[PDB]
């Protein structure tokens, strides 16, 4: 008798996969849903960004030398680097991580100009050589050191106040100069005894190593003035006055890697090492990702099947 | 497996058989002949590539750092952070053992349903001219031609035309 | 689909019946008749009422604001809720996304099954007093009037009764 | 030969499920998982509730004139609106959104004398043009501004000592003015260097009035920054003060638990229901939501889809 | 249920069956047998033994508190830990349901699918020689003693023996 | 002749719940989720150290109480109820941060600061608060620093400890509030009191809060503790004219380690990688209705009393 006989496709070299039943359950064909290649490069393709390289975004608000290519701009992604320069006089910021964090969820920084103004009696360039400039002397750009004109002398009470005429809050940077002795204090803001105090609607306020050969310390603080209202500085010498004051616009994402720019390939998913490209559902790389990103699994393989049971001759 | 067809009553595959994923085998007076099944093997292929499109995805939510890369965070909420990563991680590292393992199951399972409705398809068209012979091949009672195997394939076979012969060469 | 009945080897639905999910149409010498069964059709009612019930709830669980609406709350922990948050409604999507896309594949097939399991039930009463068309009818060669019908309908046909004559008119 | 044939209904109009292997599979019926239609009420059918409207719940425990009508109460349900007052006088409140959450949690606001009196050269009755009472000047209902009775006058070393007398821990405000001016401070507290000192068992603290030029608010250069702790059954709580001090006339205590609805819909105690957002309400008895990731209550859970249609009846094949 | 066979056309199961899952009973002229089927057994209980493998198990993640005992908790962090930890509760709690309602599922229906299987291998190897009863038997139309028995039992029984006693005793 | 086809069955079947049907008889099961505990913390294969009456924080500053753990190593440390950290009444700043990173630890070191002071300086300040040996004594890593002469000023000092290590050291620091202005005058007198604590990362100041307080233990007075880590090579410098408890010992967290919070007592014969505040937890089940605070390697916390996972076919009975 003649016969017609019904059979399936097989091959010589099957994949293992993983069912409910069972744990090597060999198939014609598999695909990988995990990804565990990275590229080191920041994919950067489609993207208005801005590499800060040396500069640290705290840096753009009171425009250390290192930032001077960054005092304003409009991006979509910003990139921090490892040991980023935001002081050159030697000093910090209260609230420091809370400002930082706050400026690389923006999508960009636009400056006004405070319009302050002093006395004949005030000397507004004060400057230092930790903040180095066209090889001169310098200082932070977008604040001005105010010392007393005359060696010695009684820096005069001052009032000085900015008005936020936008529509829209400004955040507000001062210094706060500490000198390391009572002769140095002496010579730039005169023998009285020194008070700053700073007020708005919302806002009120009043031994230690050489760092680069300095004693001395500028210590930053910070504020939100909401539109139409206004903030005072009154102070009878020590404050370092913003020229300036700064506007964050819109919204943009913040990477913090080591990985040098690419502008050829495409991304939505960074972290520390660099950029994942992946159509993948699921990655093996870093939990901490920033981005449209695959999952995070502890899984080196997941195999899914593309074809039936293999049944080899 | 479910249908019993793929590693069930089928022995084994067909390593030579490249042009499809299911199909025929026939041995007549003029010789033999392989032939694959297009419906069957497109319908198994069009249901994968339908996983794929849905598996083979990422979400459009977009997330930001809330760990510092080159600061110390507070050491309570660094914990809390930490803590709720590690349950998230072990959750989604679950779905995915989970969702491929269950795939995995309904791929293999699908597979063997497509064989058994080919086998099926078959039968029903041979009606009395042909008997299973327990393998997946049905031993034809008649002289089956080429031209008579291709009509079985291409679910033209009328069995009225060799009904009266295969009777015959049944009961003998 | 799975079973290979429903978009199968019937063909179509049938508009026309409105008082049953699965059911038969017969002719014989008396003429035409629609009927539906309620054993197959409630069973699959049954296991759809069984997900809805499953399905259709949510948590007794308590939730309280960690986000005020109307006021600011302090950055660092409001970026840790926002991504834990969305870290959460990434994971419910999904969950969401495959139980309706598992239970729709398991509804299909379920119901691809009730109609095989009505098939083979009647298949196996006609016995050697029927043979099988490829599109879900069954060919009885022997006199079966309304009476009869109803019989295989009623699960109450005996094959014995009609053997004789039937055998006789299928080797003709 | 006589034929039965076995078949399956079908319909016209079907619909389109999504499946693992198809995105486009047509079924006879299907029913939706995903509730997109919202309530823009909130549905306070069976529940005990307090609508604070205009007045914010810390305005509750210093009594702003807003707030005069919810001095006390019990609810198992607060509601809070957009741009409700809490500070008639310029200021803010330390741990503001901590205290906010605390009275948002509770079932109730009873309220208990301090007792507190001061001697003839202090003046307990400071008012302000900034919280206004019957037309006339007045003051927080459940706080007092000490000030020198005569212009100029050192404020004298005062002590006052509250005991919680009660079973249950009570919630204890009190204020710190903070003048624009040295001539203004003066004029109120005296030329004396101002201190205030608060202690407890479990809390301690100081507060030095910061004088300096700052804008004015509603004209008004003065700042009234509040502060609070717990004070545990049987504790006291001592203030040291030597003018600065706006003290507490009545402490507060919360009762049992509640559910805190920030929410801009007005009231209907019509409907029922268990799950509240910004928006309203969300009755639904379906698993899944698309309306708002922020909601309160027992709840459908949030998912970023529009439809997800759950099969309920076989492929739909016509002819 | 799906493949039709237990809680199927095999009204019910046997309590008097010990040694195995699956199995047979046999009547002929010389009395009454029971056996296992251990092939069809043993692919039942591997299945199982491969879901408890999988499904009882733990992750290895080292989980620390975030929340003290013994001490009190800041208010606002608190109020976010007891909101992520009741979410991570909820998703684990539905991910159990799931899990057990959906394997409990393929658990019922395979064990089904493994009686089908059996079932169906028999029918090929009685081929012409037997009938189907329609509550899982076979009438078979030859003298079958013990020997004959325990080839149907041990897959070594072949058709072309009794073909010729069996085509006369059906067709009588 | 018959041959019939047939699967096994029992009288006593268990109900499973399953995608369609809430109550499916199988002819077998097992449970999922694990409703049972011990009431002991199973520390076999662990170098435990049970701190019983001593909390952590004491180990770092030496309340008499936590004399016996002021150094040691373990992989697991276990914490009880009312468990003592101050004898003297005050708290610790960052309270909670610290006691999980002393939680977090595989062990305490101690390293001597070096700290001497002037004759002007009373360094043997004791209280009746922390009793040791029957007589008044004082936390054992730190020195209260008081005026030789009643009433005198104290006279301002500068102490600087530097970190010689190559790992980072933990210091820590008290602020005496005094409850009375009478009580200021006579330990660290009339003059205005400020402490300054400065680092390459960290600096602060901080002012004694004088005022009338209630007495806890008979004593109005508080010694608030505050606390930084000093990086290897740096400096931290204390400058002070009274008011300051000043460490005589910083301490070193060695390695890692599991922090159990539990009433529970020890048993060093059975093995666990599980803890909760009620004890321990072997199970090898996927799911726990015990508590949602545990710690370690633990199944998952689930609603859920029961969930049965069906292990054999669908019982269909005679
Ligand atoms: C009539 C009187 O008592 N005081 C007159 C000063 O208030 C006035 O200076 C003007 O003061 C205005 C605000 O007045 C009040 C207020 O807030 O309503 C008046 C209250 O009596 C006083 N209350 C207390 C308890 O001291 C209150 C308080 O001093 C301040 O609010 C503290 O910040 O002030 C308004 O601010 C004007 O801008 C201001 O010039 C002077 C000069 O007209 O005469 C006083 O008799
Ligand atoms: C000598 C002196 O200046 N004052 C003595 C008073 O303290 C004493 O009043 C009793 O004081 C008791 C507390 O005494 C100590 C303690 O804690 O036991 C004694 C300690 O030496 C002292 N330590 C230091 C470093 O000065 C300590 C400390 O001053 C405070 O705790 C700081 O807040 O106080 C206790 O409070 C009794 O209830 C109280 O009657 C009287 C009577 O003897 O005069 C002096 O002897
Ligand atoms: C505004 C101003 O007066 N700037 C000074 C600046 C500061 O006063 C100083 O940093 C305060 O600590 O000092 C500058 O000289 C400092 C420089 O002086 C050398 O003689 C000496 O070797 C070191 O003290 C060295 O730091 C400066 O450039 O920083 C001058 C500047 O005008
Ligand atoms: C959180 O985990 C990371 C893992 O690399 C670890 O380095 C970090 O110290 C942990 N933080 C805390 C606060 O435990
Ligand atoms: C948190 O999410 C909401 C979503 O729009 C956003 O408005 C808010 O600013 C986010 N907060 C931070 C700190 O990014
Ligand atoms: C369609 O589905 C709905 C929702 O489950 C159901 O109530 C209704 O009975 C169904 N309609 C028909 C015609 O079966
Ligand atoms: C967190 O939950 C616990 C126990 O369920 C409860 O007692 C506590 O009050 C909650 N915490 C906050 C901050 O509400
Ligand atoms: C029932 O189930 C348990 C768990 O798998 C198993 O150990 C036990 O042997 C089973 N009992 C029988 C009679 O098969
Ligand atoms: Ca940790």
């Amino acid at each position: 008798p003649d016969k017609i006989c019904l059979g399936h496709h097989a091959v010589a070299n099957g994949t293992i996969v993983k069912t409910l039943t069972n744990e090597q359950e060999e198939v014609t064909n598999a695909t990988e849903t995990v990804e565990s290649t990275s590229l080191n490069r920041l994919c950067m393709k489609g993207r208005n960004h801005k590499d800060l390289g040396n500069c640290h975004p705290i840096g753009m608000l009171i425009g250390t030398p290192a930032c001077d290519l960054h005092l304003t701009g409009t991006w979509d992604t910003l990139i921090e680097r490892k040991n980023a320069i935001a002081y050159c006089y030697p000093g910090a910021t209260v609230n420091e991580e809370a400002l930082r964090q706050k400026i690389m969820e923006s999508g960009g920084i636009s400056k006004i100009n405070t319009g302050f103004t002093y006395g004949s009696s005030i000397n507004s360039a004060g400057t230092t050589k930790a903040c180095m400039r066209n090889g001169g002397n310098s200082f932070y750009a977008e604040l001005k050191w105010l010392v007393s004109k005359n060696k010695g002398q009684n820096f005069p009470q001052t009032t000085n106040t900015y008005r936020n005429a936008d529509t829209a809050e400004h955040l507000i940077m001062w210094g706060i100069h500490h000198p390391s002795s009572t002769q140095e204090k002496n010579d730039l803001y005169g023998t009285q005894s020194l008070s700053i105090s700073v007020g708005s609607s919302t806002y009120k306020n009043n031994a230690r190593p050489q760092v680069n050969g300095l004693s001395g310390r500028i210590d930053f603080h910070w504020t939100l003035v909401q539109p139409g209202d206004k903030i005072t500085f009154s102070h009878n010498g020590g404050l370092i006055a913003p020229s300036r004051v700064s506007k964050l616009i819109g919204r943009g994402l913040g990477i913090q890697s080591e990985a040098p720019i690419d502008n050829s390939c495409e991304s939505k998913c960074f972290w520390r090492g660099g950029s994942i490209n992946t159509r993948l559902p699921f990655q093996n790389l870093s939990p901490r990702t920033v981005g449209q990103c695959p999952k995070y699994v502890n899984k080196k393989s997941l195999m899914l099947a593309t074809g039936m049971r293999n049944v080899p001759e | 497996g479910l249908f019993g067809a793929i590693a069930g009553f089928i022995e084994n595959g067909w390593e030579g058989m490249v042009d499809g994923w299911y199909g025929f085998r026939h041995q007549n007076a003029q010789g033999t002949g392989q032939a694959a099944d297009y419906k069957s093997t497109q319908a198994a292929i069009d249901q994968i590539t339908g996983k794929l499109n849905r598996i083979i995805k990422k979400t459009n939510t977009e997330f930001e750092s809330i760990e510092s890369e080159f600061s110390e965070i507070d050491h309570q909420i660094g914990n809390v952070i930490n803590w709720t990563k590690d349950s998230i991680t072990d959750i989604w590292t679950y779905q995915a053992e989970l969702l491929v393992a269950m795939e995995n199951q309904h791929t293999i399972d699908m597979a063997d349903s497509e064989m058994l409705n080919l086998y099926e398809r078959v039968r029903k068209q041979l009606r009395q001219n042909a008997e299973e012979d327990g393998k997946g091949c049905f031993e034809i009672y008649h002289a089956c031609d080429d031209s008579c195997m291709e009509s079985i394939r291409n679910n033209t076979y009328d069995h009225s035309q060799y009904r009266e012969e295969a009777l015959l060469n049944r009961l003998n």
